RNA sequence: CGGGUGAGAACCCCGACGGCCUAAUGGAUAAGGGUUCCUCAGCACUGCUGAUCAGCUGAGGGUUAGCCGGUCCUAAGUCAUACCGCAACUCGACUAUGACGAAAUGGGAAACGGGUUAAUAUUCCCGUGCCACUAUGCAGUGAAAGUUGACGCCCUGGGGUCGAUCACGCUGGGCAUCGCCCAGUCGAACCGUCCAACUCCGUGGAAGCCGUAAUGGCAGGAAGCGGACGAACGGCGGCAUAGGGAAACGUGAUUCAACCUGGGGCCCAUGAAAAGACGAGCAUAGUGUCCGUACCGAGAACCGACACAGGUGUCCAUGGCGGCGAAAGCCAAGGCCUGUCGGGAGCAACCAACGUUAGGGAAUUCGGCAAGUUAGUCCCGUACCUUCGGAAGAAGGGAUGCCUGCUCCGGAACGGAGCAGGUCGCAGUGACUCGGAAGCUCGGACUGUCUAGUAACAACAUAGGUGACCGCAAAUCCGCAAGGACUCGUACGGUCACUGAAUCCUGCCCAGUGCAGGUAUCUGAACACCUCGUACAAGAGGACGAAGGACCUGUCAACGGCGGGGGUCUUAAGGUAGCGUAGUACCUUGCCGCAUCAGUAGCGGCUUGCAUGAAUGGAUUAACCAGAGCUUCACUGUCCCAACGUUGGGCCCGGUGAACUGUACAUUCCAGUGCGGAGUCUGGAGACACCCAGGGGGAAGCAAAGACCCUAUGGAGCUUUACUGCAGGCUGUCGCUGAGGACUCUCACUCCGGGAGGAGGACACCGAUAGCCG
RNA sequence: GUCUGUUAGAGUUGGUGUCCUACAAUACCCUCUCGUGAUCUAUGUGUAGGGGUGAAAGGCCCAUCGAGUCCGGCAACAGC
């Protein structure tokens, strides 16, 4: 047959491509020498382009201009500080350790230093549960008990943007137009109306999958569609 | 509100996009100052039309259920 | 609208022009590189043993 | 379209070589210009 | 119709008369073409006829720039070098560097007006102006913070030019029953100057006032008053006893493209970058190179083999009447008679495209296909149903011109809304422009997509619903590798799938298959280990036992299933709510009803469903639809049944001038015969030759080595629990690999960090091999 | 992702009209659909052949597509 479209995915086209030159700016949190003592002031609100949700320009002492993964409530004029003598306010940055226990945090590093990789997206949020000389279990959006260096730095706060979803896009223009600003090729075909030749649900008289849409996990990409390695399937039971 | 969308679309989604939009348009108080001449000026980012004060907040409201869960905390 | 004569009309695009080393109107100015003798692709000139029989 | 200086060298030359074969040579040859083109009829190259 | 030129004139040129084009048939250009441009001389070639003509032939000539482009900048992105990969390269991803990448149409130092040529022209010339760099002189020590370049979609206010129009004057023209009608009335860049809006400051002191088209503003200080900053491609003065005009060589106004400057609304969408410029004076002088510059830009200069009815980007979107209008129709400026063969015949038949048809009125037809009906605007009025938006222009009814004199709204319009009286026609949206309407049923919710070239749909998409995978050193995917997309992304994410708006709902089944988890025991490969064998080796056997399987469990909005018999059996369950003769019902035109003179149709009901049924989604549904079927009103040459007419052909004549097809012979007809479908054989009949026109009976007419069907140990695409293999994933083992059946550690190696160091760790990655899935 | 609309522009339901050695190897005319948006469009740019691209028609990738085109293998093989 024909490559599937996941498979026409990875050469990495312009077609599936996300519109980078059109992103404003990854929001990897600051790094300071020590002692903290870096703290800067808001100046501006932004639309973040690759995440539909609002970020904060802050203009810090040393005079260094950033965008921020900010968090709800951050407002012009505002000050935000980084580093370990941070004091405990919403938009502020410090490690884990430093954040009391059960203080909603956001922007969570997974390695030390990576400048933040967890709970970015809008409304969501990591609520920090224990703390240790060896371990900061934090308890991520998922739901899931996550166990990180206590080292790794957060920012206190839910991000911005929360309900986004609340509301639904109600005609496929809306939908393109969010579309349009990431890395997805959209509208979907379901593979079930294609041609065999195009995807293992294609063809037959009438459309309906040829197999059961369970997939084994070690099944080769071209194959592997459908419900993937899935535990169960319904909602029955 | 939904009126825009004529007999399209139908109750459900209608009914929450006015929802939505009704609170969304709300006169909402300022934080900074104290008076409720709060306006969206885009998603997730509110300025008040009086102290000139511009945040970041939820994306059709100013205060998100859980953004009010962190001053508690 | 047809993929004949009324496709044809849209062609006005200059691609292959005249090769600097070669001659040949090869040299495809969007691509810079002539089909013919490959200039701007290899240093080497463009051959291949398929462009004559086999025994010969 | 706009023409480069050797562009215009060019089709200067496939000009000039655009003519008749000298009446003279026809008596010396004891009696045809093969490349003789027309501007809508052919085309140049480039 | 005259005339000119010429050996020769329907089509080359002059004039008159007559027409055609108005977002184009006019003006300027991009691409592309390449000399097609101008002149002279020609007509063998090219030209749907002719030719004295020409995009043709011969010979000459033509494109002039500091200020128009290029050039400079960076965009998506491209390449080169380095690095690394690869058996290797002209191959390959990343990361560095450099360069490349925008001629109408991204950014950008500076030029206007006139004159001149056969052909160039913001380029030459005349006048005037401007920019950059440099030099010199004076001034100046400021110089980099900041501003600019630099920006989306929708609505809108204000300033304001061109244009158009109105008023009056001047110059010129036209018409001549009047006294109207037309044209012109000019004048740049640049230099100077004026400034509305926005912002801000002083004053002031509003506790209900200020303001808008609208939103709005205010004791955190409203209005008013004064002030700072501050706009036009705009006003004004110069430029200008410049230029242009035969002349006059206006002044006011309205509406106002351009251009300028504000206010508001929207985003699960956020609307470039860089060079550069300003910031940062004035004189004088010098320098400003290089490349493009003709013409066409199309029913003859481009692409389509053509001088092709096709295709082909930009701007002229403000010329007059008209009207809502960038609509029709008519007419200017400008262009053209080259969507290039003509001459004859009341000009027959027949055909194309039309006009008109008495009475009947869909009887025509598969079907109202084709045609027609209706129509603009105002007033009155408007059902079921409905998601309360809609349905709706429902339907239905009435009005409509002109003339005289007026009223109202507004600053006014050459804007709009009305009143009274008079009055013509068969007809007043008089042409043009310009919906026919209503009901029932099926389908898909809707806008949207699609088979370039027989399918526009009920198919695809969609929002909405649902399930699946994954915590990011992830899931999914590309690469042989070096590496990469997703990703300037992080579960309110994004990958993989199914269903397909809303509303009411979505039953039972885990036996088979699939996926997943578990698993005492059973089974389960290779390396190492042990036994036998071999002076060694091949080999035989053993122990251990990973994933996998057996076994157990979970799961159907996984694949799918929900029957037969009797008052359970297979194979787990045995079809729940709905719906039902269905786009599914074979029987079948099912039976009853509605409707018709008569209805295999349609609708309603019944319904035993050959063989409906719940996200293989069920039912139902307002709105929407060039989707399928049915009925009614209106209308009509669809028909009864045809007729007359119009334009272009057809026919005759001049000129030009192909193709299809051709074994031969050939004036046939009725029979027969024959490989059973004969102009050609047999027997008769008929037959003087040739030509014109016709509609096509025959030549099993012509066109394409039938595509249906079969055959070939033919081909290809697709499928799978066909045969055989190959990637890929999982898992064990050996190497990397180190110290003290389970554990600690650090030193390789891995990841995080700018770094210090941090996390991990002999695992993982990588190389090799083995088992499973595939 | 409203309505009417030959504004520009995009398209193509029906005539099974005209044409079918065409004006045209997809054209002409009337009717018809869209026309502020998932809109249309110019140029530039990217993706390449078991591979792209595809709101999915086996659609499109230069009159070529159930595997482009060129040349080479090649004088392929055939019991027809
Ligand atoms: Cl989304
Ligand atoms: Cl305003
Ligand atoms: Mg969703
Ligand atoms: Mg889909
Ligand atoms: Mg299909
Ligand atoms: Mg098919
Ligand atoms: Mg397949
Ligand atoms: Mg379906
Ligand atoms: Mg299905
Ligand atoms: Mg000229
Ligand atoms: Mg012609
Ligand atoms: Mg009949
Ligand atoms: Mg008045
Ligand atoms: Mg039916
Ligand atoms: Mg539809
Ligand atoms: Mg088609
Ligand atoms: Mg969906
Ligand atoms: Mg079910
Ligand atoms: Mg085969
Ligand atoms: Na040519
Ligand atoms: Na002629
Ligand atoms: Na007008
Ligand atoms: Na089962
Ligand atoms: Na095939
Ligand atoms: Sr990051
Ligand atoms: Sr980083
Ligand atoms: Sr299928
Ligand atoms: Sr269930
Ligand atoms: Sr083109
Ligand atoms: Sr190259
Ligand atoms: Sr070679
Ligand atoms: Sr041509
Ligand atoms: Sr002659
Ligand atoms: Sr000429
Ligand atoms: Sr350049
Ligand atoms: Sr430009
Ligand atoms: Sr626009
Ligand atoms: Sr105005
Ligand atoms: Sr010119
Ligand atoms: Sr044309
Ligand atoms: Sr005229
Ligand atoms: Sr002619
Ligand atoms: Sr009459
Ligand atoms: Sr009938
Ligand atoms: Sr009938
Ligand atoms: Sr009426
Ligand atoms: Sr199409
Ligand atoms: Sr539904
Ligand atoms: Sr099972
Ligand atoms: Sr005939
Ligand atoms: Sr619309
Ligand atoms: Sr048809
Ligand atoms: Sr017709
Ligand atoms: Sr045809
Ligand atoms: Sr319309
Ligand atoms: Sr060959």
């Amino acid at each position: 047959g024909r490559r599937i479209q996941g498979q026409r995915r990875g050469r990495g086209t312009s077609t599936f491509r996300a519109p980078s030159h059109r992103y404003k700016a990854d929001l990897e949190h600051r790094k300071v020498e020590d002692g903290d003592v870096i703290a800067g002031t808001v100046v501006d609100i932004e639309h973040d382009p690759a995440r539909s949700a609002p970020v904060a320009a802050v203009e810090f002492e040393d005079g260094d201009r950033r965008l921020i993964l900010a968090p709800e409530g951050v407002g012009v004029g505002d000050e935000l500080q980084v580093g370990v003598d941070a004091e405990i306010a919403p938009g502020n940055t410090l490690p884990l350790a430093e954040i009391p226990e059960g203080v909603p945090v956001c922007n969570v590093e997974s390695s030390p230093g990576d400048g933040g990789k967890f709970a970015r997206a809008s409304g969501v949020n990591a609520q920090l549960l224990t703390h240790d000389r060896n371990v900061a279990v934090v308890k991520l959006p998922s739901g899931e008990m996550k166990r990180l260096d206590p080292q790794c730095r957060a920012t206190i706060g839910v991000v911005g943007g929360g309900g986004r979803t609340d509301k639904p896009f109600v005609k496929a223009g809306n939908k393109h137009h969010k579309m349009k600003a990431r890395g997805t090729k959209w509208p979907n075909v379901r593979g079930v109306a294609m041609n065999a030749v195009d995807h293992p649900f294609g063809g037959g008289g009438r459309q309906h999958p040829g197999k059961p849409k369970s997939i084994s996990r070690n099944a080769p990409p071209g194959r592997k569609v459908g419900d993937i390695a899935s535990k169960r399937t319904g909602r029955g039971g | 509100r939904t009126g825009r969308f004529g007999p399209r679309y139908g109750l459900k989604i209608r009914v929450r996009v006015a929802d939505v939009e009704i609170k969304h348009k709300k006169k909402h108080k300022c934080p900074v100052c104290g008076f409720k001449k709060l306006k969206r000026a885009g998603t997730g980012i509110w300025m008040c039309g009086h102290c000139g004060y511009k945040i970041a907040g939820g994306c059709y409201q100013p205060e998100t259920v859980a953004g009010k869960a962190v001053m508690k905390a | 609208t047809g993929a004949g004569t009324p496709s044809q009309g849209k062609k006005n695009t200059t691609t292959h022009t005249k090769c600097r080393r070669c001659g040949e109107k090869s040299y495809h100015t969007k691509k810079k590189v002539c089909s013919s003798c490959g200039f701007g692709k290899s240093a080497k000139r463009r051959d291949y043993e398929w462009q004559s029989k086999a025994g010969e | 379209g706009k023409k480069s200086k050797a562009t215009k060298k060019r089709l200067a030359k496939l000009d000039n070589q655009n003519s008749r074969v000298p009446a003279w040579v026809m008596l010396k040859t004891d009696e045809r210009n093969h490349k003789r083109r027309h501007w809508r009829r052919n085309d140049t190259d480039e």
